[PDB]
Parts: structure tokens; sequence; C-alpha cells
């Protein structure tokens, strides 16, 4: 019974946090790849300008 | 000598029952030690898990 509750309900939390720790560092990367539009879709500096 | 052993048929069997009463001793300790082992296997196995 302890082996149930001490793990299954705990994975209510860890199952969430397993996504959190990656998900936070995903957004710290997401601000980068889509931040990069400021260069990657601004060839005007070297071409069109 | 034939017509009396009936009077120790009683005396000796009371001593047999007294062995069963002394048989509390081993069954007590056999119960206690394995009881302790069961509790230690519980709290140990539970706190470990």
């Amino acid at each position: 019974d302890a082996r149930e509750w001490g793990t299954n309900l705990i994975d209510k939390f860890t199952g969430g946090i397993r996504s959190k720790i990656s998900g936070l560092r995903n957004w710290l990367s997401e601000l980068r790849n889509i931040g990069a539009e400021v260069g990657i879709d601004v060839p005007t500096i070297g071409g069109g300008g | 000598k034939k017509g009396w052993d009936i009077l120790t048929k009683s005396a000796d069997m009371f001593i047999n029952d007294l062995t069963s009463r002394i048989d509390s001793g081993v069954n007590d300790v056999r119960g206690f030690f394995t009881g302790l082992a069961s509790d230690l296997n519980e709290w140990g196995g539970n706190v470990a898990s």
C-alpha cells in the first residue's frame, strides 16, 4: 500500500516536473531560434538593401 | 500389581500435560523472534522502498 501511494501520487508531481525542468530550458532556447529571425529574415543588411 | 496402574495412568499424564505447559516457552520465543523479524522486514522493507 505504501509502495503504491509513496510513488503513484508522487508521480502526479514528478510527472509534471519531468516536463518543467526541460520545458523551462526549452523556452530559454525558444527565445533564441525565433529571436534569430532578427538576422535570419533580415538579409537586407547584405542583399536587398 | 496389575490392578492399580490406573492410579499412575493419572499421575504420569498430568506430567505430560505439564510438558505441554512448559511448551509455552519455545512457542513464545519462536513467536516473538519471528514476530520481531516480521516487523523489521516491514519497517525495513517499507522505509527502504
